[PDB]
């Protein structure tokens, strides 16, 4: 049955704020998450005369008495489509080296198989992209029209052929999709062979593990970690992928942000053209009806009151695409600062480049939009363990040079902050400042 | 001529301008009705036997 | 068609109605479809060509030679069909090259010498190859210095308006 | 390069004309008559009775009060997309000029150094600076090193090889070091580290 119930807000949890206790991770896990962000809109263009006249003399006679209005409205959606296409080659073409996908080499374990394109395919695209690909539904059923489908199938609801019928179109993107995944592509090869080194400059060859390692240091893991635990952390990224495809497959709601670009287009253009059916308070919506039934002065008056009826309502869409349209550059921009900061460089903004720590990511493309897998560091399990800010030996107080000093009762270790691996506190491992009357809790 | 015009310009740079558009007329008017035969003896009540 | 006027092309149609019902409709309730009034079939009514027009120019000052694209005109001199309509006066090579003026569905055109208006598949980015080996690194033995520039508007001029 | 090329102003440029295409359009089209007898508002009045003068005068307030909110409609949109802009600009003057920013390819190209602002007309032109790697050269390299069975990894940089020696660099710039107990440190064993030499 139906029931209403208060919100929880969260989970409720608990941590002691306690002086002389810390907790430190012992275990990792390697997450990869997903984030999608919508690229540019269909991009289209109205015909204002046949919108509002349909060829009729007679209005086109009156609709000159509106000098600059068919200029404005067709300005306004000219510059919409112009922007559609810069705001896609800025998400994608940020680099203008092309660096062929390798074969697949010794990468150490680390498995890209479903973020490179298939080379068995019609459609140069990754698994992954081709889920996205065949998951997002678009009305916009090509630019230049076949006629098999237009002329086959009639009064069944159609709408590219109605919209060529009032004067409506849809113009074709400049850069195809076959040519957005070959900049995709190039960027994954790029990122896979070279790390960042390719966004800022030359494209310098790195064993894959050593990209990895650098990526480590970058959180704050010494880098032994990885080598150590490099089959580990390579089982772990290669079945985060694996699990990321068969998430997007299972919940449909994951293009939700991309398939709501395109309804809300095609409910603008579906709402434009029942406006013009409208009388608007005429005698009929039909010119045609107006003149047949009318003297010329009495037609002007219905004819006029028609222009008005259907110019506000082009102006109306118009302002409406313009809104939107502003929405789309903001998220086209965000976008395109990711794949620099994600992609081609390893960002420290928290949040900005998935959850946890961020080590490295990879795009995908999408119809109308842009998909990152976002690999980053998460600490798993974790310990308790005693403290103190600096230990008491000669009388000089010794801080850790880099580090934590941690004790499990009977012995002080120094560790790293996000990883325990105790070492013997030595004085190589300290800095040494003052006397051990000037720290507090100092041991 | 026309991007001349479009442009309000004697002078016009490189690039893509949309300037006009094209429209495909009809060439005949095609009116149909059923064959009907549907009449009424009209003309025999006044050619009366 | 009895009551039913308009403009457009008459061609068969593949669907069927129920004999009752004369005229079909579209997305957004256009009548499309009829019964022919003799010969009860469905006919099949589509509207005419009528994209726009756009005129491809090189600039003034280097030719007065343009070509001119039919947004949804199929084709049926130098006449080559484009996924973005019909294009007259150019002349399509196999050359990839970058994007002077846009066409769209990945075409461009340019103007290359014997001059003319061309037609191509952009190129995307120069061909590259990044050498991965599990044992070989590339380091940098020395750098350059750049000086870039990056400009934004910042105000926009204020203007006022006595209404009345 | 400025003198050069014209273009490379044409985003202020291009506030400029639009803004003053605006003001023209909202002026012209004040003379249409959106139907009526005349646009001369003085010559609807003189030829006209009171009665059809304001139906008259009603199609022209009409016609030019929706010209005008038309025109506003549109200043708030481009207000808007100024407002971004000028945002940005005020971001990258913090992160640019008053301090280094790491943010890739965000504040010039390469890796960032410093930057300077110079005023322009309705805007901001700033000159980044950046480091950008040249020359490179083709070396062998190992995770690790393999000492008396202990792991040695490289403090702050990678082991690399010409065809007999190894030798420890920064990362950015060629400049070989002897390896030695400092410029390294020790960790796990020789077992552990794959492709230990
Ligand atoms: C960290 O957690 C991982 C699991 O995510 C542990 O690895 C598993 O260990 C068991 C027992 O040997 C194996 O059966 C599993 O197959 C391992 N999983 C994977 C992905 O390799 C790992 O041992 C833990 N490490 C520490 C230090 O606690
Ligand atoms: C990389 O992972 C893929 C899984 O994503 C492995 O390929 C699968 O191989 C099985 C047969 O053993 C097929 O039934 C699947 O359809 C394949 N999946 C895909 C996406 O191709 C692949 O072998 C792994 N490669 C390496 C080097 O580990
Ligand atoms: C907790 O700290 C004690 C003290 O350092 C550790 O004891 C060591 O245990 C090994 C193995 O039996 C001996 O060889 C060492 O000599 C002991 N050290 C000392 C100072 O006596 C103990 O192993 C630590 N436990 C954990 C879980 O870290
Ligand atoms: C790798 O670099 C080393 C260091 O410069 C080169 O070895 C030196 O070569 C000079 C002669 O040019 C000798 O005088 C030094 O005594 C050598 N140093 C050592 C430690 O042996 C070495 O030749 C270079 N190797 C290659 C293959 O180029
Ligand atoms: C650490 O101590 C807190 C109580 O202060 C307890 O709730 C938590 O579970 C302990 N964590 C570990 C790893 O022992
Ligand atoms: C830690 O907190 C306890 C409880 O307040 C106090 O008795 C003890 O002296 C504190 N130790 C330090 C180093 O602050
Ligand atoms: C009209 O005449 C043709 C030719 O004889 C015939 O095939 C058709 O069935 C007739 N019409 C109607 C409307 O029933
Ligand atoms: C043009 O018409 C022919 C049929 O005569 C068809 O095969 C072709 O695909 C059409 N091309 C376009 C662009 O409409
Ligand atoms: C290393 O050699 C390969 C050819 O085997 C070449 O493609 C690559 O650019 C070279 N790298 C450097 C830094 O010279
Ligand atoms: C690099 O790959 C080769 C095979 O091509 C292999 O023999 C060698 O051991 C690998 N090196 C490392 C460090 O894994």
């Amino acid at each position: 049955s139906i029931i209403a119930y208060t919100m929880s807000l969260g989970a409720e949890n608990s941590c002691a704020y306690s002086n002389n206790s810390i907790a430190i991770p012992t275990n990792f896990t390697i997450s990869v998450t997903t984030e999608i962000l919508p690229v540019s809109m269909t991009k289209t263009s109205v015909d204002c005369t046949m919108y509002i006249c349909g060829d009729s003399t007679e209005c086109s006679n009156l609709l000159l008495q509106y000098g600059s209005f068919c200029t404005q409205l067709n300005r306004a959606l000219t510059g919409i489509a112009v922007e559609q296409d810069k705001n896609t080659q800025e998400v994608f073409a940020q680099v203008k080296q092309i660096y062929k996908t390798p074969p697949i080499k010794d990468f150490g374990g680390f498995n890209f198989s479903q973020i490179l394109p298939d080379p068995s395919k019609p459609s140069k695209r990754s698994p992954i992209e081709d889920l996205l690909f065949n998951k997002v539904t678009l009305a916009d059923a090509g630019f230049i029209k076949q006629y098999g489908d237009c002329l086959g199938d009639i009064a069944a609801r159609d709408l590219i052929c109605a919209q060529k019928f009032n004067g409506l179109t849809v113009l074709p993107p400049l850069l195809t999709d076959e040519m957005i995944a070959q900049y995709t592509s190039a960027l994954l090869a790029g990122t896979i062979c070279s790390g960042w080194t390719f966004g800022a400059g030359p494209a310098l060859q790195i064993p894959f593990p050593m990209q990895m390692a650098y990526r480590f240091n970058g959180i704050g893991v010494t880098q032994n970690v990885l080598y150590e635990n490099q089959k580990l952390i390579a089982n772990q990224f290669n079945s985060a992928i694996g699990k990321i495809q068969d998430s997007l497959s299972s919940t449909p709601s994951a293009l939700g942000k991309l398939q709501d670009v395109v309804n809300q287009n095609a409910q603008a253009l579906n709402t434009l053209v029942k406006q013009l059916s409208s009388n608007f308070g005429a005698i009929s919506s039909v010119l045609n009806d107006i003149l047949s039934r009318l003297d010329p002065p009495e037609a002007e008056v219905q004819i006029d009151r028609l222009i008005t009826g259907r110019l506000q309502s082009l102006q109306t869409y118009v302002t409406q695409q313009l809104i939107r349209a502003a929405e789309i550059r903001a998220s086209a921009n965000l976008a395109a600062t990711k794949m620099s900061e994600c992609v081609l460089g390893q960002s420290k903004r928290v949040d900005f480049c998935g959850k946890g720590y961020h080590l490295m990511s990879f795009p995908q493309s999408a119809p109308h939009g842009v998909v990152f897998l976002h690999v980053t560091y998460v600490p798993a399990q974790e310990k308790n363990f005693t403290t103190a800010p600096a230990i008491c030996h000669d009388g000089k107080a010794h801080f850790p040079r880099e580090g934590v000093f941690v004790s499990n009762g009977t012995h002080w270790f120094v560790t790293q902050r996000n990883f325990y691996e105790p070492q013997i506190i030595t004085t190589d491992n300290t800095f040494v400042s003052g006397n051990c009357d000037v720290v507090i809790g100092i041991v | 001529s026309e991007t001349k015009c479009t442009l309000k310009s004697f002078t016009v740079e490189k690039g893509i301008y949309q300037t006009s558009n094209f429209r495909v007329q009809p060439t005949e008017s095609i009116v149909r009705f059923p064959n009907i035969t549907n009449l009424c003896p009209f003309g025999e009540v006044f050619n009366a036997t | 068609f009895n009551g039913l006027t308009g403009t457009g092309v008459l061609t068969e149609s593949n669907k069927k109605f129920l004999p009752f019902q004369q005229f079909g409709r579209d997305i957004a309730d256009t009548t499309d479809a009829v019964r022919d009034p003799q010969t009860l079939e469905i006919l099949d009514i589509t509207p005419c060509s009528f994209g726009g027009v756009s005129v491809i120019t090189p600039g003034t000052n280097t030719s007065n030679q343009v070509a001119v694209l039919y947004q949804d005109v199929n084709c049926t001199s130098n006449v080559f069909q484009t996924r973005a309509g019909c294009l007259i006066g150019a002349e399509h090579v196999n050359n990839s090259y970058e994007c002077d003026i846009p066409i769209g569905a990945g075409i461009c055109a340019s103007y290359q010498t014997s001059q003319s208006i061309i037609a191509y598949t952009m190129s995307l980015g120069a061909e590259n190859s990044c050498a991965y080996s599990n044992n070989s690194i590339a380091i940098p033995t020395n750098f350059t210095i750049s000086v870039t520039t990056e400009i934004l508007p910042v105000s926009m001029t204020k203007t006022s308006v006595d209404c009345t």
